[PDB]
């Protein structure tokens, strides 16, 4: 057995995070003054990881700065930790495909992101999945860990809602898919008829996005290079079912707790589990990460009390509260379930509901805040009401005089924000032939070369498996249309005429590829006389149409001669002077 | 025994000498994992193995099958190779990047219904380019295979304008259509006095578990020679070499130089290679950086061929509207090749080696992709781009290369 490994991503390939993330990695947001690197490593450090890779590519020098300083990159810590940084990645799986170039892992690493909040033993899952290796030697390759929660809590988000259909008796997932928007869902006949014994379709589950994988995950994410996400390679890989099974499992758990930071919504709901000892011993007082600054009490009905408080006169704290070091309390405040940050200053008989104050926010006296989050040095003056969901980013300073909507998000960057940041708060054959003319008008407007069209010619015509004959007279048909498509009403001689000479240029060669034959020539004509009576403002004008048959050496001037020859109304408009004349000009100029 | 030497100088392509493997043969069609049956019982069952390990991309690689023609206690009149893989858009793209793919085809077409499949190799075969087609439907009543021939012959006189002139109708039928292809096997023109270049489609380490302390044999890599004349003892070099991105900035790829110690084919390969087979070289490599299948994707060359390492190409953006010779039922935009989005991932393959890529801009004219690893192939050679519409990846354009950004490590 080597010793465990574990791949740690410090990056959501996802703009979730405007325009916190513009300034910020979300990695290094404080969750509970603590930031998600720090939860994540020590959630990692406990489950016995002895080897952590994390990978860093936005705004990476603040993240090595941050962690260079942490508990976990002292020389005492047993979890040694690797950084790597490179702007060259895009999405995760540039991630495993850069892990498998330089082959870091040796055997069954961890994949996770760096924005999970988890206290999950994962031994059990572990020898599961290593015996399932050994006993069915090297079929798996992943196995997920779910845990196990009621659909209406409100960390089941309706974006990371996932449906799950898996085999009971093993533990061998069959289906996996999304449900984001979805009335309804889809389970494909091949999950029955395999596992005839009986299938158990799942919907409780949460996604905690934490995988116990194999080097054959990134041999996979190497070999198909288009893969991006996780979703994606199981996506995938379930697919394919027949060719290169590889099955993947998944391993519930109810005991413990465990939960990705995605959005603002969910950053709150992990916000209030963890506050509420959900997540022991991941405790804020425990002070995983030692710091001076993070140490604390912990009192009543949840109340957590820094060092240096200095709470005022008067002001009641409900329930939930953590009081970061140095800030300071007004008289008659009202705080509660809300997270002030440290050297925060509080004015007088302010009401702060389910908020959250990062470092250095400072509030003036009559502010009503109620579900918003205030990030690092924001300011709020005199008598300002926040809606639910308001949004202030770094040093934004809010004026008096305002009340702000539900989705006010402002910032000092413009266009990002919805608001500005100031001192101010105010300022059959047939579709054949259809294919044929869409493929000719999009190769006519692209100018697409001979050869082009000649291949896709003949690959339409091969898979209509329609005759030569029959295309030619298809094509010359088309042929005709598209000269005539040229204009929109016009019913003039010179119409048709003009709009023929370009078309039949450069279409020559085409045209010369199509009919080669004799008989083809013969059929070329009879489509032609059959062109002028369907196109009778035109049919006039074919006089000079047939002479550019033999202009081109398209039909052969005998085999005009001989249609003409050949005798009804084709015959009788063939018997005017004007396609007299052209026979006769064509054959004085012949001989 | 084999009467191989070590003494040559303008190699031929039908001599005697070699015996071994002359020309590479393709066979394209429907038969949908059953023309395994009839190459098999052409040449052999297992003829080809020594060494094998975990498949990497089983649905993604070409497989040859060596298959010496003899008659008259007889004499081997030729020695070719037989090459087909599942999927023929991957087959088309290698072909369609130069030359040297599947010199002769054979078309084990089924003689029981004329359906779409059928029409869509065809369609291949015709957009590739010589092809022999084949009728399998054997067992069957005699007034229905000459109905079934009729239809074959109506097939071939619509094909017959890019390639449709074959004639063909347990093994008695294989017998006499080996024969027939033997005396009209074209021989084509290889050049045997160029440089080495080969590319390794397969790379390999049969050193097993617990070896001795100095019995460790590494570095052989396996793939197809595509211009010159390969000898043993030679020193080749690995185009695309050790690529690492640990210098905080560009990435440095280092070629690796070795002597070849011994060159393999299915059977005991002599110190000359010839062109056109799935030989292997073994040198003085070490089996560490090269895994199973982990040089895959690499050119070797002899004194350092002008292929450059490049970082991103820019390509003369060029596909097809629709589906090449394929065009569903429904036609619910699933045959619609869609437009070169950006930010999409795709892979380019140039000759044998296939590349990933992401089209990071084009505008209408030059496509600046960067691919996923170095790679060095060319300058201007013929570069396609195929697509997975869903779980298979097909061809959608060609290009060709004009610029791009290089590197060159040391």
């Amino acid at each position: 057995p080597p010793p465990l490994q574990a791949v740690l991503v410090a990056d959501s390939f996802d703009r979730r995070f405007f325009p916190i993330s513009k300034d910020q990695p979300r990695v290094l947001l404080p969750l509970a003054n603590v930031a998600l690197i720090d939860y994540t490593l020590e959630f990692l450090t406990a489950t016995g990881v002895q080897e952590t890779f994390v990978f860093c590519c936005w705004k990476a020098a603040q993240i090595k700065e941050h962690l260079l300083k942490s508990k976990w990159c002292r020389p005492t810590s047993l979890n040694v930790v690797r950084i790597i940084t490179s702007e060259l990645y895009r999405s995760l799986g540039d991630v495993l495909r850069d892990v498998d170039a330089k082959a870091l892992v040796r055997s069954d690493f961890l994949l996770v992101y760096g924005d999970v909040i988890s206290n999950i033993n994962i031994t059990r899952a572990l020898e599961e999945h290593r015996l399932r290796r050994k006993l069915e030697k090297n079929v798996s390759v992943m196995t997920m860990i779910f845990k196990e929660s009621s659909p209406s809590h409100p960390t089941r988000c309706h974006e990371d809602n996932v449906v799950v259909a898996v085999d009971s008796t093993t533990n061998r997932v069959l289906h996996f898919q999304k449900t984001q928007g979805l009335r309804r869902f889809a389970f494909p006949l091949s999950l029955f008829q395999g596992s005839s014994d009986g299938v158990e379709v799942r919907y409780d589950l949460l996604d905690c996005h934490i995988s116990i994988c194999s080097p054959q995950v990134a041999q996979l994410f190497t070999d198909n290079f288009d893969y991006q996400t996780r979703d994606d390679f199981v996506r995938g890989l379930l697919v394919n079912e027949e060719i290169l099974g590889n099955q993947i499992h998944m391993h519930v758990t109810a005991k413990e707790y465990g939960a990705r930071v995605s959005n603002l919504h969910m950053y709150s709901a992990v916000c209030a589990d963890v506050i509420r000892r959900w997540v022991y011993p991941l405790t804020p007082e425990a002070n995983f990460t030692d710091s001076t600054t993070q140490s604390c009490t912990h009192s009543r009905h949840n109340i957590y009390r820094g060092p240096e408080v200095s709470l005022g006169h008067g002001s009641i704290l409900e329930e939930n509260v953590l009081l970061g070091s140095g800030t300071v309390i007004g008289s008659n405040c009202f705080i509660t379930n809300s997270v002030i940050g440290p050297g925060c200053h509080i004015g007088d008989n302010v009401v702060l509901d389910q908020t959250y104050l990062w470092q250095g926010v400072r509030v003036a006296a009559g502010a009503q805040i109620h579900q918003s989050l205030l990030c690092d040095n924001a300011e709020v003056k005199e008598r300002v009401t926040l809606k639910p969901r308001s949004v202030l980013t770094s040093q934004v300073v809010v004026g008096p005089n305002i009340t702000l909507p539900e989705g006010s998000v402002i910032s000092l960057h413009p266009p990002d924000a919805e608001e500005d940041e100031d001192d101010g708060e105010f300022s059959d054959i047939k579709v054949f032939q259809n294919e044929v003319l869409g493929t000719l008008q999009r190769g006519k407007e692209e100018n697409i070369s001979c050869d082009n069209l000649v291949l896709e010619i003949n690959s339409l015509k091969y898979a209509y498996n329609i005759s030569l004959k029959e295309v030619m007279q298809v094509l010359s048909h088309v042929v005709l249309e598209f000269p005539l498509q040229q204009m929109d009403s016009p019913l003039d001689s010179s119409r048709y005429c003009a709009l023929l000479l370009p078309l039949l240029k450069a279409w020559s060669p085409v045209f010369r590829n199509y009919i080669k034959r004799a008989a083809d020539h013969l059929e070329a004509l009879a489509a032609i006389e059959d062109f002028f009576l369907e196109h009778e403002a035109l049919g006039i004008s074919m006089a000079k149409v047939l002479m550019a048959f033999y202009q081109l050496e398209i039909l052969a001037e005998e085999t005009i001669l001989s249609w003409f020859s050949q005798r009804d109304k084709g015959q009788q408009l063939r018997k005017n002077q004007q396609l007299q004349r052209f026979i006769q000009w064509l054959k004085e100029a012949e001989e | 025994l084999t009467t191989l030497d070590v003494t040559k100088l303008t190699p031929l392509s039908h001599e005697v000498i070699s015996r071994q493997a002359t020309i590479n043969i393709g066979t394209i069609g429907h038969v949908a994992h059953g023309k395994s049956t009839v190459v098999k019982a052409i040449s052999g069952v297992h003829t080809v193995r020594f060494k094998n390990e975990l498949e990497r991309n089983i649905t993604i690689k070409l497989g040859y099958a060596n298959a010496k023609i003899y008659k008259l206690n007889f004499k081997l009149v030729r020695h070719v190779s037989f090459v087909d893989c599942p999927g023929h858009d991957i087959l088309m793209a290698t072909m369609l990047n130069g030359a040297a793919v599947m010199d002769a085809a054979l078309l084990l077409i089924a003689g029981n219904e004329s359906c779409p499949q059928p029409q869509t190799s065809e369609h291949l075969a015709a957009i590739e380019i010589h092809i022999l087609i084949l009728q399998n439907k054997i067992d069957l009543v005699k007034e229905s295979q000459a109905k079934e021939q009729y239809e074959q012959i109506l097939a071939f006189v619509q094909g017959t304008v890019a390639e449709g002139a074959p004639i063909i109708p347990l093994k008695y039928n294989i017998e006499v259509v080996c024969e027939y292809i033997v005396k009209k096997i074209p021989v084509p023109p290889r050049d045997f006095t160029s440089e080495p270049r080969l590319i390794v489609i397969r790379s390999f380490d049969v050193n097993k578990p617990g070896c001795e302390v100095d019995d460790l044999k590494g570095g052989v890599a396996g793939g197809s020679i595509l211009k010159g004349v390969l000898k043993v003892g030679q020193e080749i070099e690995v185009r695309p070499g050790i690529v690492s991105k640990d210098s905080e900035g560009k990435l440095m790829c280092k070629p690796i130089f070795s002597k070849i110690v011994s060159l393999f084919a299915e059977h005991n390969d002599l110190q000359y290679a010839a062109p056109g087979g799935l030989i292997g070289v073994g040198t003085k490599i070490d089996p560490t950086l090269c895994r199973a299948d982990r040089m895959v994707g690499q050119v070797l060359g002899a004194v350092g061929a002008l292929p450059e390492i490049f970082t991103e190409l820019e390509i003369s953006y060029f596909l097809l509207r629709r589906l090449l010779g394929v065009r569903t039922e429904g036609d619910k935009k699933a045959a619609k090749v869609q437009k070169l989005s950006k930010n999409e991932v795709l892979m380019v393959n140039i000759g044998s080696l296939s590349t990933g890529g992401r089209v990071s801009a084009v505008k209408a004219d030059l496509g600046k992709i960067v691919l996923t690893n170095p790679v060095c192939t060319e300058v201007g050679e013929k570069i396609a781009l195929s697509r997975r519409v869903e779980k298979h990846w097909r061809l959608i354009g060609w290009g060709q290369i004009r610029r791009g950004v290089t590197i060159k490590p040391t």
